[PDB]
């Protein structure tokens, strides 16, 4: 039994500016003065890096800890901002008022050079820049009626903010925690399971119930939002939550009794999207955050914590053992303690496919009001989330590599999991290159051969509905059961989880919010194209991972490094051998399967999914029912996608949009300027460096500090954040635009 | 592609594909009369120069040639 | 006419500049004082001397090779 | 379609000429036999050739895309 | 077959032979330094002209040269 | 030699010299320990070398090479020889191929690509056209 | 051929169509309100403008071409300009040019190149107002130009 | 050419050369190259100082 104690150093490191004026004072490389070009990108890209500086674990817990307060304080100052923008540059109220007819927008530009073309007219008085982030309906969700809230809101995340920097100056300066704590993963998981999340979407569940559900009821039937109570009011007098809700004249009692079936007035599970504003029912969600919380709380008991009560994860993962995995998952619990780079891999990834699932059920299931409506803010949040799930998964396997090359140990790694796993990596990343291989033909393939048969005009020979045809019937029956599960596996359910599944269409001010999303030929293609990708780049970063310690072609990787250029023009070339490498291709990789998922996702909800809706029903969509014959070729998707729904985009100068359509041509610019450190070396340019600093020697005029060429690994990075940077940002000007200039 | 993967990740790829083909069962009677290797540095340079210059003429070959033909027939 | 003729300009001078800039410093450079000994076409000098990627000759020529295609299209 | 493809030629035919020119220097080129002259001088002050073709396309570049930039601003 | 040669700038450091991974290098006994010692390439059969030893050497101009030439089996690091 | 010799307790792994070792070289490792440490194998894996004397083989000889490097680093342990065997069967002694480390200067060790003066003094390719000579040789 | 904007019938088409294109945004909102007043300071905007560039020449097109031949006519679009830029440049040239050379005195120049010495640099910023005097003087003195200098093999 | 004493390089391979440097000591074994010069500036390698030879350097003032 461990005593899980809290141990902390008063005045643990001195508060001073002293260390501020010695840049590179964190590594003792570079405390000794630059003498190079060099050392100013070094000093900036090991900055972070706090296992290089020092060698003990508890400095380096402490350095994370802070510095999670500091990045915990920015995201304060960030929300308070947008909050802050809401109250006092945006048309909040004017939005609840008219919520389908005003657009949301919270930037007003300054008149200075012509840009105030960009203050779009949104509406509701004010003219500004269309916010896509969905500020505006997730307000409303929150009850949010007039800008004094917002304001208050705004303040109230500032002082949030200058607390997570009280916090974080004080767990380095004035109490930082010994190592024995950090290590109590126990205490941590139960705290995190009950508290942060258990005990979190309890309290959300209580603030819908008192403030959400009521303010949403009252607008929802036509009350004006200034006529509506205040919250407070509806927690002081429970007559008016009696008359919205008869449930609330029981009180708590029914709760205590077990009675909670009397509760079907707050506490529903209807399963679809409300008719009038096309978001979920904020019943079912409050009801859900309240068995979500019960649930986490339950689960937070399960470790054992400075009582008998409990389990011990070590204990648990030694049991798991079988004839196939010798050692099981011994050792695994001293490495999830000793090392912070394996807890951030598996958390990136973690984290990363959890932004990813939650861009595909947010677009499904919109859960705030009139999100569905507001097609804009539909496309920017699953793009946006999509790519930050991305960018976490890359992010991971990059840490994973890291672990694997800097705190690996044989001893702990021995006939486990992990060492078994390292032991048969060939027979891993050569049967998964074999599964790349066969997908990129029958899903890439499928496209080529369409694109050949059409340019011959033998459509009869096509992959499509009309010729041959590759129906998803898997997924489609997954569909057909989920459209019938409100009747024979959902009892109490009264409609369909998602209505892309089936059942019916939901229309919101003669707009489509959420219709059944029927799958073809062309999903049974772009989904393989999907898988094909995926696999390609998980591919890549397991490659890098495995192989981080050792290979065939370098014996002793390890010992090179994690971040290493090469191994030198022998054994034929080992350029991009290290992991470091190995992260960087899987950027590309990753970007390549994150663009084509989010072109699917655009193209397919603008032509099946989003669009308009006459009086009787009558259905007409951005792109007419184009994507079932269009998205099964190449040629296709370049044109009826790429070249067709580039004409808003282009075409935006002159207007308020004309800012997208600059920053369509400026990401451009820097995708393409990427190319410039991707396909060079740092050699041609530290010659061309020398004729310049002879030029400048001339002239008396050479600096102290000898100008140098970007490292080898440096200019691989500035290529891949170019590329990215420039592909991305051209992606999201022209999402925004097309979404924005139509629906 | 070949102007921005360096020989290296290949050559441990090719490493992974010779252990497959010669511990798979009914193909280890076919060997390989040379040892695949990944193509040379200078050699990957020159074929994604020759790619992306085949890339570049075509692609304006093609777009000069249809743009004035449909445009003026 | 003015503007697209700086920038054909513009390329003219820079292709020029990384092909004469690889025929002068192909016998030498203070990074590598014995490339003339190396030949015209080499993949590089390993990682030392902070990287030597792209030092040979050569890759000047396949460097400019992607600043004629820029300037002719 | 006539005038690209000479023009493409005629650039790849120029790249050509200036590889051949380094080939020369590495290869085909003595400077004991070739004292004071006038190729042997364009080796001598190759650094202040480089530095002013330098100059020229970054003067070329820095002005014709700030032009063609604030123009569409 | 890559050619290493050693040249008379060699301080006798070691350092080549000490970053070389294939017993290429070594040292033997000389009189053009106090160290009394010069790198010596009597291996090369076994190098694959991975350079560490270039960038392991601290004379101005590398001492040590390792030229490609001759690509074997051995040069071209194939454990198959 | 001693062929015979005990071999470190590893179970398996897919990284270890393939059919191709068989009809060409194949390097093999011995040395001897006190101690059943626990070393990261050159093909990937952890293994437990047997107290007293082990031997193992490898397809290459800078995988020998690096084990023997990490066998001196992470333990204290300087006996180690590698050598070569042919399909034949004759074996080679490669490393220390003296009984002394490489950088450690000993006696009756001959200088082998030597060149005189600096690199500076290298002849033009020009000078050695047409002829099996290069500007290394004087 | 070029003619005066003021002459030049599409430069005032292109007036009326840019007044025509805010007043169609302006008649949405309301006279005295949030907005309106917004686009009526840029009608106002748009007059001035045009009557300021009515003076430069232009084709066809109606858009303003600047003459850069160097004819003293045209000396404010394009000579004026171009020699204040130069003095501009020349001055922060000059003056980094000093700060280099008075840090290289120090005992570790690359420390003050990293930390600026507030003092020092401002005390260099602030003169060089006679930069181009100054260039001279230290071309004359032989100060400006270097003798020796870092070369490779084969000068 | 003594200790510290400022010295040009002539080596055209040296990646100082025409620089002046000090000289931090020189051999008496008879020794290829025994004059020891350090440079305020570093090459490549970060390396400031190398071995030279007596015909390599020429004595300034
Ligand atoms: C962390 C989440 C959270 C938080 C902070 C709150 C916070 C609050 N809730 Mg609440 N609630 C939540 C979640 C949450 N709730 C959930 C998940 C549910 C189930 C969906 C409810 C359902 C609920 C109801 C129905 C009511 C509240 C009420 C309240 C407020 C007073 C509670 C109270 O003590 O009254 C105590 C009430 C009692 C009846 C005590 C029970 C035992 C008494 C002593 C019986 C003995 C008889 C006696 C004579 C009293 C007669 C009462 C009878 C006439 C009803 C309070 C601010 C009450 C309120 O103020 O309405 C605005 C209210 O009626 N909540
Ligand atoms: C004014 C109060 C104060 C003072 C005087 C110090 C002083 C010191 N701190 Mg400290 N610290 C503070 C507050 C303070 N800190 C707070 C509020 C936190 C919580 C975040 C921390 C957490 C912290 C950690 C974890 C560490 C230190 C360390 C140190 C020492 C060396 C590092 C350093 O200061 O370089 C100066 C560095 C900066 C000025 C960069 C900070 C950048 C800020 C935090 C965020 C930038 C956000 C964003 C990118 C801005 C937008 C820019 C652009 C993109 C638009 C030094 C004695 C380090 C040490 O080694 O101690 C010996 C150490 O590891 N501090
Ligand atoms: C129920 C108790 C509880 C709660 C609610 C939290 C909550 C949190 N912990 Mg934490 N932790 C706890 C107990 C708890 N912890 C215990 C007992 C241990 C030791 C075993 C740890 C050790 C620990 C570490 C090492 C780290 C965290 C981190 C975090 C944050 C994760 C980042 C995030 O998701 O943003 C969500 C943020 C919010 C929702 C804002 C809420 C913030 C308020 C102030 C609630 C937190 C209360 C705090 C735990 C205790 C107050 C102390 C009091 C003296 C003032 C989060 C705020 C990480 C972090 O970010 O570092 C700062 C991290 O590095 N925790
Ligand atoms: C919670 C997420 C998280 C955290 C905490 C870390 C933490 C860390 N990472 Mg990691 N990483 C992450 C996510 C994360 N990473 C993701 C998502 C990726 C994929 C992109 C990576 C890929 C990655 C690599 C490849 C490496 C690290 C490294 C590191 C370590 C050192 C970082 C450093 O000092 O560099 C300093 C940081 C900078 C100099 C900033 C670079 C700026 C880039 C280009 C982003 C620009 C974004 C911005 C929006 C651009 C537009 C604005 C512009 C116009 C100005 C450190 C412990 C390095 C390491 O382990 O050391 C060996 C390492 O090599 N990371
Ligand atoms: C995934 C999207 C995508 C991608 C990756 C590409 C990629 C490419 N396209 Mg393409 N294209 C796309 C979508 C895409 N296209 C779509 C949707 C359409 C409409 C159907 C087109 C229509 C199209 C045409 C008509 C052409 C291409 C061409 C090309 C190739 C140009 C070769 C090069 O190196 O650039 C070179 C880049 C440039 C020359 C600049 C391009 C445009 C700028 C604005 C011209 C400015 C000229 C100006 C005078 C230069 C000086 C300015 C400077 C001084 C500031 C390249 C392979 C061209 C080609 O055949 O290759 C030569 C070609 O003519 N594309
Ligand atoms: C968009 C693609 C692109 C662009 C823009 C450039 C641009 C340039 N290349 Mg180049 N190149 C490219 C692709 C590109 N290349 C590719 C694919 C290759 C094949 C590998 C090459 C290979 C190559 C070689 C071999 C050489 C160049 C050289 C040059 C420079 C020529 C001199 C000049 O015009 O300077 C003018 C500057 C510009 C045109 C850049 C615009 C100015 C910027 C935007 C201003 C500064 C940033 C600004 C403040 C905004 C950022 C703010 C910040 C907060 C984020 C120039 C900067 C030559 C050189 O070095 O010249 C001396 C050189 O020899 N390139
Ligand atoms: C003391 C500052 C300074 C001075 C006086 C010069 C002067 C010169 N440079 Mg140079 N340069 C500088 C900084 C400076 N440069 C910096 C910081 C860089 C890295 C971006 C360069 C990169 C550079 C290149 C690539 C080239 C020159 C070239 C030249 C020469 C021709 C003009 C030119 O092309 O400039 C070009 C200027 C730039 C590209 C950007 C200048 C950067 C800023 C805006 C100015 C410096 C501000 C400085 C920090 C002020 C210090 C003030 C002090 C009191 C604290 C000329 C003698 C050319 C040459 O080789 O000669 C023929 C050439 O090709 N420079
Ligand atoms: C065969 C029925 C399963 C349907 C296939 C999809 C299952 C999804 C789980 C993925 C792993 C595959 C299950 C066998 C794997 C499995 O569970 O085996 C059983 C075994 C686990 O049993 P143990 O006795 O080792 O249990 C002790 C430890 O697990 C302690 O928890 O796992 C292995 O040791 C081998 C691991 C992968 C072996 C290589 C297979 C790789 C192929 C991957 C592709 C799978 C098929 C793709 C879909 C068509
Ligand atoms: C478990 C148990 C029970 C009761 C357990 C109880 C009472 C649990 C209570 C949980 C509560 C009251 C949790 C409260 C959570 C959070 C609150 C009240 C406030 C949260 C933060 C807000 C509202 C502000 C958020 C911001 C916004 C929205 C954006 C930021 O930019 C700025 C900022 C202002 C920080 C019963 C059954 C009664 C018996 C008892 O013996 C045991
Ligand atoms: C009649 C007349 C005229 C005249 C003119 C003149 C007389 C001039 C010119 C001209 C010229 C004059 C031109 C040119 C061109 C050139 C070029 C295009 C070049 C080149 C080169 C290269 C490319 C390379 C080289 C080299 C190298 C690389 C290295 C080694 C050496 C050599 C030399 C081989 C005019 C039209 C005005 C007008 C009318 C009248
Ligand atoms: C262009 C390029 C270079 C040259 C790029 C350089 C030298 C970029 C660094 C230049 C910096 C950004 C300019 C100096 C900034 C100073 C701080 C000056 C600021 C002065 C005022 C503006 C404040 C490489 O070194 C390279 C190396 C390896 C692969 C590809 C490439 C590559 O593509
Ligand atoms: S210099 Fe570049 S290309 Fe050559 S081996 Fe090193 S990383 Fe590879
Ligand atoms: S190139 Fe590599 S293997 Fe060859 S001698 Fe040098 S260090 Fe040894």
């Amino acid at each position: 039994e461990k005593q899980v104690k809290v141990v902390v150093d008063r005045d643990v490191v001195p508060t001073s500016f002293e260390k501020w004026a010695k840049p590179g004072h964190f590594s003792r490389s570079l405390a000794k003065g630059p003498k190079t070009t060099t050392w100013i990108w070094n000093l900036h890209a090991d900055a972070h890096d706090f296992d290089s500086h020092t060698s003990s674990l508890e400095e380096v817990s402490r350095k994370i800890f802070s510095a999670h307060f500091g990045q915990l304080a920015i995201i304060f100052i960030w929300l308070s901002g947008m909050y802050f923008h809401g109250a006092r540059f945006s048309n909040y109220v004017a939005w609840l008022s008219n919520p389908t007819g005003i657009k949301p927008s919270a930037q007003v530009v300054w008149p200075i050079v012509g840009q105030q073309i960009l203050n779009a007219d949104v509406g509701g008085g004010m003219q500004g820049i269309q916010i896509t982030s969905g500020l505006f309906q997730l307000w409303r969700a929150s009850g949010i009626v007039n800008e004094l809230q917002l304001y208050v809101t705004a303040l109230g995340g500032l002082g949030m903010a200058g607390l997570m920097i009280f916090a974080g100056w004080f767990h380095y300066h004035k109490a930082a925690p010994k190592l024995e704590w950090f290590q109590n993963v126990e205490s941590m998981l139960n705290h995190h399971l009950a508290g942060l999340l258990g005990l979190g979407s309890l309290s959300w569940a209580g603030h819908q119930i008192h403030v959400s559900l009521p303010i949403n009821k009252l607008l929802d039937a036509g009350v004006a939002p200034s006529s509506i109570p205040l919250p407070h009011e509806f927690i002081l007098n429970r007559n008016l939550m009696a008359e919205l809700y008869p449930s609330f004249q029981q009180g708590l009692v029914p709760f205590f009794t077990l009675n909670w079936k009397q509760y079907s007035d707050i506490l529903t599970f209807k399963g679809g999207l409300s008719p009038v504003t096309g978001g979920l029912w904020l019943t079912d969600v409050a009801h859900h955050h309240l068995a979500i919380a019960v649930l986490f709380l339950v689960a937070g008991h399960m470790y054992r914590t400075n009582w008998g009560i409990g389990h011990s994860i070590k204990q648990i993962l030694e049991a798991h053992k079988g004839p196939l995995t010798g050692e099981g998952h011994k050792g695994l619990y001293e490495i999830l303690t000793t090392s912070w780079h394996a807890n951030l891999a598996i958390n990136l990834a973690m984290l990363g496919s959890l932004s990813i699932i939650v861009a595909h059920h947010m677009y499904a299931m919109p859960p705030y009001p009139y999100l569905a409506t507001d097609y804009p803010t539909q496309l920017s949040l699953f793009t946006h989330h999509m790519w930050i799930g991305g960018f976490c998964i890359v992010g991971a396997g990059a840490h994973a590599a890291i672990y694997m090359v800097r705190d690996y140990s044989p001893t702990v790694n021995f006939n486990n999991v992990l060492d078994r796993m390292i032991r048969h990596r060939d027979a891993i990343i050569s049967h998964l290159n074999w599964v790349c291989i066969f997908l990129g033909m029958h899903s890439f393939g499928l496209y080529i051969h369409n694109d050949t048969m059409r340019a011959l005009g033998r459509a009869q020979d096509m992959f499509s509905d009309t010729a041959i045809q590759l129906q998803p019937v898997f997924a489609q029956w997954i569909q057909q059961i989920h459209t019938l599960a409100p009747g024979n596996t959902a009892v109490n359910a009264l409609a369909t989880a998602s209505y892309a599944f089936g059942a019916d269409t939901v229309t919101v001010g003669s707009k489509i919010a959420m219709m059944p999303i029927k799958l073809g030929t062309a999903d049974f293609m772009v989904h393989h194209i999907h898988a094909f990708t995926i696999h390609v780049t998980t591919l890549i970063l397991l490659k890098g991972v495995l192989y981080a310690r050792n290979s065939r072609l370098i014996p002793d990787k390890a010992n090179l490094g994690f971040r290493f250029p090469c191994d030198g023009p022998g054994r034929g070339g080992t350029c991009q051998v290290s992991a470091w490498d190995h992260v960087f291709l899987g950027l590309f990789w990753m970007y390549n399967a994150l663009s084509i998922v989010i072109f699917h996702f655009s193209w397919k909800m603008q032509s099946d999914v989003w669009g308009t809706v006459t009086s009787n029903g009558a259905i007409s969509h951005i792109t007419g029912g184009n994507f079932a014959q269009s998205a099964i070729t190449i040629n296709g998707w370049l044109r009826d996608f790429l070249w067709a729904q580039a004409s808003q985009v282009i075409q935006s100068y002159g207007s308020s949009l004309s800012a997208y359509g600059l920053m369509f041509l400026g990401a451009h610019f820097v995708w393409a300027f990427s190319l410039m450190f991707l396909f060079s070396g740092r050699g041609y340019w530290q010659e061309l460096i020398e004729s310049i600093v002879w030029a400048h020697n001339k002239l008396k005029v050479a600096p102290a500090i000898a100008p140098r060429a970007l490292s080898i690994t440096q200019g691989r990075a500035v290529g891949v954040a170019h590329y990215l940077l420039g592909g991305i940002a051209t992606t999201w000007a022209f999402f925004l635009a097309r979404i924005i200039a139509v629906g | 592609m070949f102007l921005i993967s360096w020989r290296g990740y290949w050559q441990e790829l090719i490493e992974t594909l010779a252990w497959a083909h010669e511990r798979t069962p009914l193909a280890n009677l076919i060997r390989w009369k040379d040892k695949p290797v990944a193509l040379s540095i200078v050699q990957a340079r020159l074929v994604g120069l020759v790619h992306f210059t085949v890339g570049y003429i075509l692609t304006y070959a093609a777009f000069v040639i249809a743009s004035t033909a449909g445009k003026f027939s | 006419d003015f503007l697209v003729h700086h920038a054909i300009a513009l390329g003219l001078h820079t292709t020029t500049l990384i092909l004469v800039k690889g025929a002068l410093d192909a016998r030498g450079s203070k990074l590598m004082p014995d490339k003339k000994d190396f030949g015209y076409s080499f993949p590089c000098d390993g990682p030392g001397r902070g990287g030597t990627c792209d030092i040979s000759a050569w890759d000047a020529f396949y460097l400019a090779m992607f600043w004629m295609l820029n300037t002719i299209g | 379609a006539l005038y690209t493809h000479h023009q493409y030629i005629a650039g790849l035919l120029i790249v050509g000429a200036f590889a051949h020119g380094a080939i020369f220097f590495i290869r085909d080129y003595d400077p004991e036999q070739n004292q004071d002259n006038v190729l042997a001088r364009m080796l001598a002050h190759k650094e202040a050739v480089i530095s002013h073709l330098s100059w020229v396309s970054l003067f070329l570049g820095f002005h014709t895309l700030g032009l063609y930039v604030h123009n569409d601003v | 077959a890559h050619t290493v040669k050693i040249y008379d700038n060699c301080i006798g450091c070691t350092q080549c032979v000490r970053a070389c991974p294939l017993d290429v290098l070594e040292m033997v006994p000389w009189d053009g330094c106090k160290a009394g010692q010069m790198a010596s390439a009597p291996r090369t059969e076994d190098c694959v002209g991975c350079k560490r030893c270039e960038t392991a050497c601290p004379t101005d101009f590398l001492s040590i040269r390792v030229y490609l030439g001759g690509e074997t089996t051995r040069s071209m690091g194939l454990a198959y | 030699l001693n062929l015979k010799m005990p071999s470190p307790s590893f179970l398996g792994s897919t990284g270890g010299w393939l059919r191709c070792a068989e009809t060409e070289e194949k390097y093999a490792m011995t040395w001897s320990s006190d101690q059943q440490h626990i070393f990261e194998m050159p093909t990937g894996g952890a293994a437990v070398m047997n107290s007293g004397d082990n031997l193992l083989y490898l397809a290459r000889k800078e995988q020998a090479l690096a084990l023997a490097t990490q066998l001196r680093t992470q333990f204290k342990i300087q006996d180690y020889k590698i050598y070569r065997i042919f399909p034949s069967g004759e074996v080679q002694y490669l490393h220390p191929k003296d009984g002394v480390l490489p950088y450690q200067v000993n006696k009756g060790r001959e200088q082998v690509g030597r060149v005189k003066s600096t690199i500076g003094k290298n002849v033009n390719p020009a000078q050695v056209k047409f002829t099996s000579k290069a500007t290394y040789d004087r | 051929v070029l003619t005066p904007c003021q002459q030049s019938e599409a430069f005032h088409k292109r007036e009326i169509n840019e007044v025509r294109t805010l007043e169609n945004r302006q008649a949405n909102y309301e006279a005295n309100s949030p907005s309106y007043l917004a686009l009526q300071s840029q009608i106002d905007q748009v007059h001035k403008r045009f009557d300021k560039y009515g003076t430069l020449l232009c084709g066809q097109d109606g858009l303003p071409h600047l003459i850069t031949d160097g004819d003293w006519r045209h000396a404010r679009e394009f000579t004026i300009p171009a020699l204040l830029f130069l003095y501009i440049t020349g001055w922060i040239g000059w003056v980094g040019r000093s700060y280099l050379k008075y840090t290289k005195e120090t005992k570790n120049p690359t420390e003050q190149e990293i930390i600026l010495d507030v003092p020092m640099a401002l005390k260099y910023m602030l003169s060089g107002f006679l930069w181009p005097l100054s260039a001279w003087q230290e071309y004359r003195s032989g100060q400006l130009l270097a003798k020796e200098d870092e070369i490779t093999v084969s000068p | 050419i003594k200790k510290g004493s400022l010295v040009k390089i002539l080596r055209p391979e040296s990646f100082w050369y025409n620089e002046v440097g000090t000289v931090v000591n020189v051999e008496t074994s008879k020794v290829l190259y025994p004059v020891l010069v350090r440079f305020d500036k570093v090459n490549y390698s970060g390396l400031n100082s190398t071995n030279f030879s007596l015909d390599e350097l020429v004595e300034i003032k």
